[PDB]
């Protein structure tokens, strides 16, 4: 039944599915950046600082990620757009597959 | 070029009267009211909304609620009330509050109203970059219930921040003055002003003869606002979801925060229709939750908050040595006051007495200090 309306909300999702990516992009960075520096030839001290701007930075993608969610939270998807509402739950759940990741990180490392 | 700067609690506001209208001016991000808010870095200082969109990154070097210590002694029972639930910290330096941060690392303090300089430097800023022009004659606005030393202090603010502050007008003179109270014509006139925000409850009677301002009253309740109502709406929620789907989501700050979030905004959507849907997809253990509320139903959430609000009046009414009878105009300030069953309660306390809402209630003062400074200048 794929009415002219449904579009507008498909491509809320899919700038929303984008901005995801940006955000996701900064926690493999962070990542990258934690795996490298549990390298130690710095100081323990320094080390430490050093995990304490990558906990901050886990914080700020967090607190992104729970922005996108507030955002999705605004939608009101009828029965039947069915494609955007598999779209808006996909879209949720691999948020929060993603929050997971960044408690894994956080949990962890400047406790 | 002259401007009015409401110094708000939470949000503050600047308008220029230019061109025979007051022009509320927005920030750089296009938001016409600014957060109250300054946050300290490892490499820079955030004011406004970029310092409230990161109250998460960095909650100890962010500052909030400095107007609840501006002007105040330490011991002051405000101050020591609040101070619980900031996690910023807060000194005494010679029996009076400086603020203490981490900026760029390096260890700094600062009294309430360095931290309010900085809030109006942003709004300085922020007419400066509309008008493309230097700006440095402003009215600032205080609660009717600041002494002279929060006043004082105030206005020192402003200097500080390289404003030359024309004068300190009360916050609802300001609103009065918005609605044009003051080009009245024939007998002295008793104003109500209503003032329910984000986090505040302030109400004020001023005498008004010959353009001339007198406060005759004071009262409200320090901590009754809109997120008292928002509150109402999430404990309904959270108790819903417990009966339809017997968990307990209330322990899951995440959750509770979408459910917050969408129940501020359902409220809102509430001052202008019936009814508000709500759907959070996986909200709790990967469950939706989708839902409604009625204006009705919203309103019988916050019942007992509402008619309360009436307290405050009748307190100020007596203090004031008025009957209700006696009042001939209210002003309605604070975004809360949008809520129809407020309107109402209050105008059926004042026997079906009308109200000036007309002006955005966010914006009512900073238009009256516009309008103010321009007279000023
Ligand atoms: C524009 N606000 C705002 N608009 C409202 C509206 N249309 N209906 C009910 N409350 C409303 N608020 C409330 O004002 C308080 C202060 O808002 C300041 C802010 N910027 O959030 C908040 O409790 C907010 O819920």
């Amino acid at each position: 039944g794929n009415s002219p309306q449904e579009e507008v909300e498909l491509k809320k999702l899919k700038h929303l599915e984008k901005s995801v990516e940006k955000i996701a992009d900064q926690l493999e960075e962070l990542n990258k950046e934690l795996t490298g520096i549990q390298q130690g030839f710095l100081p323990k001290d320094l080390q430490a600082e050093a995990l304490c701007k990558l906990d901050r930075r886990v914080k700020a993608t967090i607190e992104q990620f729970m922005k996108i969610l507030e955002e999705i939270d605004t939608l009101i998807l009828p029965e039947n757009f069915k494609d955007s509402r598999l779209k808006r739950k996909g879209l949720v759940k691999k948020v929060q597959a993603f929050l997971a990741e960044c408690d894994t990180v956080e949990q962890n490392i400047c406790q | 070029p002259a401007v009015g700067i409401d110094l708000g609690t939470t949000y503050s506001c600047v308008g220029v009267f230019q061109h025979g209208k007051v022009e509320i001016i927005a920030n750089d991000q296009g938001n016409r009211t600014t957060p109250s808010y300054v946050a300290f870095t490892d490499t820079e200082r955030l004011i406004g909304d970029a310092a409230k969109n990161q109250v998460a990154m960095n909650p100890t070097n962010t500052v909030f609620d400095a107007k609840r210590l501006i002007g105040r002694r330490f011991d002051d029972a405000v101050v020591q009330s609040d101070m619980k639930h900031w996690p910023f910290m807060v000194v005494n330096d010679a029996g009076r509050p400086k603020v203490q941060v981490e900026y760029k690392g390096e260890t700094k303090s600062f009294y309430p109203e360095e931290v309010s300089s900085m809030v109006l430097t942003k709004m300085k800023e922020i007419a400066e970059a509309y008008l493309g022009k230097t700006v440095t004659n402003a009215v600032v606005t205080v609660p009717a219930y600041f002494n002279d030393s929060q006043r004082q202090a105030t206005k020192d603010a402003g200097t500080i921040a390289g404003l030359n502050v024309l004068r300190i007008i009360n916050e609802p003179t300001a609103a009065a003055i918005a609605y044009g109270l003051d080009k009245k014509v024939g007998a002295e006139r008793n104003v109500l002003i209503f003032d329910l925000g984000g986090g505040t409850f302030d109400v004020s009677i001023l005498t008004i003869e010959d353009g001339i301002f007198e406060v005759k009253s004071t009262a409200g309740d320090t901590h009754l606002g809109g997120e008292d109502f928002d509150n109402r709406m999430v404990n309904h929620f959270i108790a819903e979801f417990k009966r339809k789907h017997k968990k307990d989501i209330s322990e899951n700050k995440r959750a509770v925060r979408r459910l917050r979030t969408a129940c501020e905004r359902a409220k809102r959507t509430l001052s202008s229709s019936t009814q508000a849907s709500i759907e959070i997809d996986s909200l709790y253990e990967g469950i939706d939750f989708y839902t409604s509320i009625t204006r009705a139903r919203f309103e019988e959430l916050n019942a007992d908050l509402f008619r309360g609000t009436l307290d405050p009046v009748e307190k100020a009414l007596r203090d004031a040595k008025l009957d209700k009878s006696q009042i001939h105009d209210i002003v309605l300030v604070g975004g809360s006051t949008r809520i129809p069953k407020i309107q109402k309660l209050l105008q059926d306390f004042f026997n079906g007495k009308e109200l000036n809402k007309s002006i955005n209630p966010d914006e009512a003062v900073a238009y009256g200090a516009a309008v103010q400074a321009a007279i000023l200048s």
